[PDB]
RNA sequence: CGCGGCACAUCCACCUUGUGGUGGGUGUGGGUAGGGGAGCGUCCCUCAUUCAGCGAAGCCACCGGGUGACCGGUGGUGGA
RNA sequence: AUGCCGUGGUGUAAAGCGUGGCAGUGAGACGGCGGGGGAUAAGCUCCGUACGUCGAAAGGGAAACAGCCCAGAUCGCCGGC
RNA sequence: UAGACGGUGAGAGCCCGGUACGCGAAAACCCGGCACCUGCCUAGUAUCAAUUCCCGAGUAGCAGCGGGCCCGUGGAAUCCGCUGUGAAUCCGCCGGGACCACCCGGUAAGCCUAAAUACUCCUCGAUGACCGAUAGCGGAUUAGUACCGUGAGGGAAUGGUGAAAAGUACCCCGGGAGGGGAGUGAAAGAGUACCUGAAACCGUGUGCCUACAAUCCGUCAGAGCCUCCUUUUCCUCUCCGGAGGAGGGUGGUGAUGGCGUGCCUUUUGAAGAAUGAGCCUGCGAGUCAGGGACAUGUCGCAAGGUUAACCCGUGUGGGGUAGCCGCAGCGAAAGCGAGUCUGAAUAGGGCGACCCACACGCGCAUACGCGCGUGUGAAUAGUGGCGUGUUCUGGACCCGAA
């Protein structure tokens, strides 16, 4: 049977920690530092370029506003309702929930990328253009 | 896969079929020493405690002026390198618990199961004492007649009190609810006893 | 605790799809009289951040 | 778990005053005076395990050059004249021969001035 | 260069033909800042096992061992 | 003359390049050859050099002697050139 | 139903105090029930009417100056102060981020209100991969004492004989102190200077060397002397004994020859007459927090992965979908979407998707491969743990000013 002295660790998890400052046959008196200056004693800050106007002041503002009111889809692509829905029939957006195609609690959204070759039979919100044409195409419709 | 119940004081009265997705998983040492380390670092306490030099009595005050003495200039009483100073980077109280996931602590539990139940590890009685009042002295001699290994895990519900108290002071015996198993304990007992009551509550409990 | 990003670099660095990290150009705000169409377009749109910058760059967005 | 230190801080102690037996002042008595004194005591000995080498060969060579003195020859057209008869006897044996055999360092001088060229002087 | 020990890289052979092992060539192996790899010793806990008032630890000495940190044996002292 | 860029051959394991982790360094020194400053002084000072050594290189030579000449120390040998 | 823990002359479930489990309260206190007692209520209700009155005043609002809100005076709402000015009672008034209109919501300038939350000088009961006398509280010991300071204040050091005191009767030397002999004890190689008893440092004894030599004090070569074990005949008393010498071998010492410029730090370069170190013992410096950040090793699940607070349990066990990350991008945005922004563009460019390694074939192309089915069944993916490196915020490796 296996017991409590039989158990060990996979082969590469458990590694050794670096005690540093102990001698000199490991990293050795200055610890890996070296210097004399400000690197021995203290941190850099990440935003401070030794004095001169940084990456972050010398370039410009990416243009533009947000947008406070953006209303945001879940996506879901028409191809991937002929794999999840090989037999066709009614697609909800309950059903793409359970399904793992899309979030919960949000508004979906069907896209046109892929082959649907099923005849599936789609409540959704907000149909793309070229959604629209390949539900019909393939035989089925597309309400709101 | 199939185990015979035995009563105290008798014989075999019926079988109970283990479902081979709970006792017959294949066993992942990487996984329960991983489960197996999780639960004793939870098991710790961490009160272990120092003081720092801002937290020793005393020392707040520059001993004395710093150039013209001929001493090694000193700035507190207090500082490590004092005898009676601060510790630097010392304990502090700690919680040392993880955060194992769930798949992870249910598969361990079933790998340690599974090789008790694939070595014969596996015992399962009606009850210890076939009365209502406890005794340790009949109750041990029935865990004889089960097995001759220091270690034993006896898994019994929580409503039977008289079992529980017959086995409470024997040495290498572990009680637990059946709803409490876990990897440690079944990897440090040699035997694992369950009631006939407790291992339906067990296989219940997971389908 | 937890980590604060840095406000002003998230105003000018974003992360396309893949995960290049883009900015725009200087020398293009005011004084545009004398810079010809062909420097202006050229300073026109976004560029990816240079690959000297790109280790500051993203630990300024983490 | 507060560690004590001084069950594994005494054991390097006790072998560096153990190998500074015999030395004087504070070098036999103190660790920290032991232990500078270990450093150069273990880098002359690596240098003269590296110089004994040549050290008797050049013990060797002046009792070859002695030896052969004796016998109307230098060391210089003995060396020649060995290499010359195809004597590949070296000269920690040859210096050995000469203490405790003088008769046959003679017999092997006539060997080498016997292949010597007969004018060493010309060129060859 | 010669003779003998070690280590690393690479190549050639195989044994579950790289998680590796064995064998045979050739090459390489000064080193501060610094980077990477693999280990020794002290202490505490858990499981397993084994010693101990017929003498544990700690200490002292002598004799030995390992490529290094270091280890082992035997004896004296000692008392868990 | 050299140097530089391209290309075709031939040679050469531990070259080159791309993208990540972690650095250290950003006080240099003398020697050879080319030049500036200085008085064509300096163990001067400032540059150039797929130049060298020291830095960070032990061993042999230069009496001694970081930087010059020879040579790059895995360990052992009371071998040889 | 007791194998908790401690004691007892050494590791005790059965020797002791206890433990599991049960029993117990004059009185005081606390909690609750039932009484006394104390209060409250027994006239409104319903329909219709719009005629009136009322619905918290130096208040709201407005302005000036300030405070605070993510909001640093800004286009600045909502909330609070001080100064001036100063309404209205429902068709009223206030809020919905300047403001106006419509609409929705609510009735300021009166009061009271349990539970969920915070804390521990103190009491009781437990616990520790906490400390074990330079540690742990400053304080195991006269401890906030001794001592220092006019004062506010600062602030120490100091534990262990043995199972039992059986703490050495008596005799000797000595003024005593201290010892010697006796005696006690398992042991004074435990004697109130007391468990173990390390190093520095200080003596005594003994082996070898050293008073004509210039020494970073060692190292290699090397004679002799001393010591203790062994090979060959001899003292053959021969089992002896090793008795002395010859050979070898340990251990100690070192006449003499060669070579040889301390350690650290810091420097172009230090034996340096640059810095630090009298010596020994003990202590004295990359730690910890966090579903942080980036990158990796490794494990589980996998187009999904995973819970947080919380809930239930004797625990490390079971619940808990809120959320987070992955799932489609492009654009200032509206938006559109395998595309999309710019543009007059069916122009080009940016960013983002996009397999020919391949069987049949479709107009086929020298055989090549453009387009699409069935795959020939192409080669990918995330996310939660735990290691490790760097990193962010904290004293952040440690010590040090004026
Ligand atoms: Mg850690
Ligand atoms: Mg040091
Ligand atoms: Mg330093
Ligand atoms: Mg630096
Ligand atoms: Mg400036
Ligand atoms: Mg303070
Ligand atoms: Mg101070
Ligand atoms: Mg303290
Ligand atoms: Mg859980
Ligand atoms: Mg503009
Ligand atoms: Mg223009
Ligand atoms: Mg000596
Ligand atoms: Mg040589
Ligand atoms: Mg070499
Ligand atoms: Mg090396
Ligand atoms: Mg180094
Ligand atoms: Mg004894
Ligand atoms: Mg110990
Ligand atoms: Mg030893
Ligand atoms: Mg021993
Ligand atoms: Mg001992
Ligand atoms: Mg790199
Ligand atoms: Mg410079
Ligand atoms: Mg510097
Ligand atoms: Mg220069
Ligand atoms: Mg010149
Ligand atoms: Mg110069
Ligand atoms: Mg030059
Ligand atoms: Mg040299
Ligand atoms: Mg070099
Ligand atoms: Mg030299
Ligand atoms: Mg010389
Ligand atoms: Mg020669
Ligand atoms: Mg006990
Ligand atoms: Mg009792
Ligand atoms: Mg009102
Ligand atoms: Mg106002
Ligand atoms: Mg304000
Ligand atoms: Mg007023
Ligand atoms: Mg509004
Ligand atoms: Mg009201
Ligand atoms: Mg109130
Ligand atoms: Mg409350
Ligand atoms: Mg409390
Ligand atoms: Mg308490
Ligand atoms: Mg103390
Ligand atoms: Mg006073
Ligand atoms: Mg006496
Ligand atoms: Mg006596
Ligand atoms: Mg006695
Ligand atoms: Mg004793
Ligand atoms: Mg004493
Ligand atoms: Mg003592
Ligand atoms: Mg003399
Ligand atoms: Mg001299
Ligand atoms: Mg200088
Ligand atoms: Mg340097
Ligand atoms: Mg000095
Ligand atoms: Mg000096
Ligand atoms: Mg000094
Ligand atoms: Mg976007
Ligand atoms: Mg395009
Ligand atoms: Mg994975």
């Amino acid at each position: 049977t296996l017991k409590l002295h039989d158990l060990r660790p996979a082969r590469g998890s458990k590694i050794a920690r670096t005690r540093v400052g102990r001698g000199d046959g490991s990293k050795g008196k200055t610890a890996g530092r070296g210097t004399k200056g400000t690197r021995a004693r203290k941190q850099v800050p990440v935003t401070f370029e030794g004095g001169q106007m940084p990456i972050h002041m010398r370039l410009p503002k990416l243009k533009g506003f947000r947008n406070r009111f953006r209303t945001e889809y879940e996506i879901v692509n028409v191809g991937d309702i002929n794999r999840l829905f090989p037999q066709g029939g009614a697609v909800g957006v309950d059903d793409l929930v359970a399904k793992g195609a899309v979030r919960k609690n949000a508004l979906v959204k069907v896209l046109g990328d892929g082959k649907l070759t099923a005849k599936v039979d789609v409540s959704a919100h907000k149909f793309s253009g070229s959604a629209r044409a390949k539900i019909t195409a393939a035989g089925g419709s597309a309400t709101e | 896969l199939k185990i015979d119940v035995k009563t105290p004081a008798g014989k075999v009265d019926g079988a109970i079929e283990l479902p081979a997705e709970l006792f017959d998983v294949p066993a992942n040492i990487a996984l329960m020493h991983q489960v197996v380390t999780a639960q004793r670092a939870a098991a710790r306490q961490g009160t272990h405690s120092t003081k720092t030099r801002g937290e020793v009595s005393g020392g707040g005050r520059k001993p004395y002026r710093q150039k013209g003495t001929g001493r090694a200039r000193q700035g507190s009483t207090r500082a490590p390198q004092f005898t009676g100073g601060g510790v630097v980077h010392g304990p502090k109280p700690r919680d040392y618990s993880q955060r194992t996931p769930k798949k992870m602590i249910a598969a361990a539990l079933r790998g340690a199961l599974s090789d008790r139940a694939r070595n014969g590890r596996i015992h399962a009685i009606t009850e210890l004492v076939e009365g209502q009042n406890p005794s340790t002295k009949s109750a041990r001699a029935f865990l004889a007649s089960l097995t001759e290994r220091k270690q034993v895990l006896v898994v019994i519900g929580r409503s039977d009190e008289a079992g529980a108290k017959s086995v409470r002071n024997l040495p290498g015996v572990h009680i637990l609810a059946p709803d409490q198993l876990n990897t440690y304990d079944v990897l440090r007992a040699d035997d694992v006893v369950f009631s006939v009551e407790a291992l339906n509550a067990y296989i219940a409990a997971n389908t | 605790p937890k980590a604060k990003t840095h406000s002003g670099a998230s105003k000018r660095f974003r992360r396309t799809g893949t995960g290049k990290i883009v900015r725009q150009k200087a020398n293009r705000r005011h004084l545009l009289e004398h810079k010809p169409s062909t420097r202006t377009r050229r300073l026109d749109g976004r560029t990816v951040v240079a690959a000297n910058d790109t280790k500051r760059v993203t630990s300024l967005l983490n | 778990a507060r560690v004590k230190r001084a069950v594994n801080a005494h054991k390097k102690r006790r072998s560096i005053l153990k190998a500074s037996r015999g030395y004087r002042g504070q070098r036999s008595r103190l660790y920290r005076k032991a232990k500078e004194q270990q450093l150069h005591s273990l880098n002359y000995a690596y240098r003269d395990r590296r110089a004994r080498k040549g050290e008797f060969r050049k013990l060797w060579i002046a009792r070859i050059n002695a030896a052969a003195r004796l016998n109307d020859i230098t060391y210089n057209r003995l060396i020649q004249g060995l290499k010359a008869a195809g004597v590949e006897v070296d000269r920690k044996n040859l210096a050995d021969i000469a203490i405790s055999d003088p008769a046959a360092f003679t017999a092997l001088v006539d060997v080498a001035r016997a292949a010597l060229p007969e004018d060493v002087n010309a060129p060859s």
